[PDB]
Protein backbone atom coordinates (compact mmCIF):
# COMPACT_ATOMS: atom_id res chain seq x y z
CA UNK A 1 0.00 0.00 0.00
CA UNK A 2 3.08 2.32 0.72
CA UNK A 3 4.14 2.05 -2.83
CA UNK A 4 0.18 2.21 -4.16
CA UNK A 5 -0.24 5.85 -2.41
CA UNK A 6 3.18 7.01 -3.43
CA UNK A 7 2.50 6.13 -7.23
CA UNK A 8 -1.26 7.15 -7.16
CA UNK A 9 -0.72 10.50 -6.09
CA UNK A 10 1.56 8.09 7.90
CA UNK A 11 -0.15 5.13 6.74
CA UNK A 12 -0.68 2.36 10.25
CA UNK A 13 0.01 -1.06 10.18
CA UNK A 14 -2.96 -2.65 7.78
CA UNK A 15 -5.14 -4.90 9.23
CA UNK A 16 -5.69 -8.43 8.39
CA UNK A 17 -9.27 -9.71 8.45
CA UNK A 18 -9.76 -13.23 7.69
CA UNK A 19 -13.46 -14.65 5.98
CA UNK A 20 -13.85 -18.76 5.90
CA UNK A 21 -16.82 -21.08 4.59
CA UNK A 22 -15.49 -24.29 6.34
CA UNK A 23 -15.57 -26.98 9.55
CA UNK A 24 -17.60 -25.70 12.34
CA UNK A 25 -16.39 -27.13 15.77
CA UNK B 1 18.63 0.91 -11.43
CA UNK B 2 17.91 -2.60 -10.18
CA UNK B 3 14.88 -1.27 -8.43
CA UNK B 4 13.62 0.87 -10.87
CA UNK B 5 13.48 -2.30 -13.20
CA UNK B 6 11.53 -4.58 -10.31
CA UNK B 7 9.43 -2.12 -9.94
CA UNK B 8 8.21 -1.63 -13.67
CA UNK B 9 8.26 -5.24 -13.21
CA UNK B 10 4.71 -5.34 -11.47
CA UNK B 11 3.25 -2.08 -13.13
CA UNK B 12 1.60 -1.35 -9.73
CA UNK B 13 8.73 8.77 -14.40
CA UNK B 14 8.97 11.70 -11.13
CA UNK B 15 7.18 9.39 -8.51
CA UNK B 16 8.96 6.73 -9.76
CA UNK B 17 12.30 8.64 -8.42
CA UNK B 18 10.69 9.27 -4.79
CA UNK B 19 9.51 5.89 -4.48
CA UNK B 20 13.37 4.27 -5.34
CA UNK B 21 15.32 6.86 -3.28
CA UNK B 22 13.11 5.88 -0.12
CA UNK B 23 12.19 1.99 -1.01
CA UNK B 24 16.53 1.52 -1.23
CA UNK B 25 19.41 1.28 1.10
CA UNK B 26 22.83 3.48 -0.06
CA UNK B 27 26.21 4.40 1.12
CA UNK B 28 25.85 7.69 2.39
CA UNK B 29 28.36 10.53 1.19
CA UNK B 30 30.79 10.50 3.60
CA UNK B 31 31.78 6.86 2.93
CA UNK B 32 32.49 7.92 -0.92
CA UNK B 33 34.43 11.32 -0.57
CA UNK B 34 38.03 12.01 -0.62
CA UNK B 35 38.79 15.35 -0.38
CA UNK B 36 39.37 17.64 3.09
CA UNK B 37 37.63 20.80 3.73
CA UNK B 38 39.94 23.62 5.44
CA UNK B 39 39.49 27.19 5.98
CA UNK B 40 42.00 30.27 5.77
CA UNK B 41 41.49 33.37 7.99
CA UNK B 42 40.89 36.31 6.17
CA UNK B 43 44.02 38.52 5.46
CA UNK B 44 44.04 42.04 7.27
CA UNK B 45 44.94 43.28 3.36
CA UNK B 46 42.08 42.68 2.14
CA UNK B 47 40.05 43.72 5.21
CA UNK B 48 41.45 47.55 5.46
CA UNK B 49 40.84 47.33 1.08
CA UNK B 50 36.96 46.86 1.39
CA UNK B 51 36.81 48.51 5.01
CA UNK B 52 36.33 45.70 6.84
CA UNK B 53 37.39 44.57 10.47
CA UNK B 54 39.44 41.42 10.49
CA UNK B 55 38.86 39.60 13.63
CA UNK B 56 40.24 36.39 12.21
CA UNK B 57 44.16 37.28 10.98
CA UNK B 58 44.36 39.40 14.27
CA UNK B 59 46.99 37.23 16.54
CA UNK B 60 46.24 36.50 19.91
CA UNK B 61 48.56 35.11 23.13
CA UNK B 62 47.20 32.24 25.52
CA UNK B 63 46.27 34.41 28.20
CA UNK B 64 43.73 36.79 25.74
CA UNK B 65 41.27 33.23 24.95
CA UNK B 66 38.20 32.83 27.80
Amino acid sequence: AKRISILSRSLPTFQLILNSNANQI
Amino acid sequence: SDRTNEIRSENLNDALREVVEDETELFPPNLTRRYFLYFKPLSQNCARRYRKKAISSKPLSVRQIK
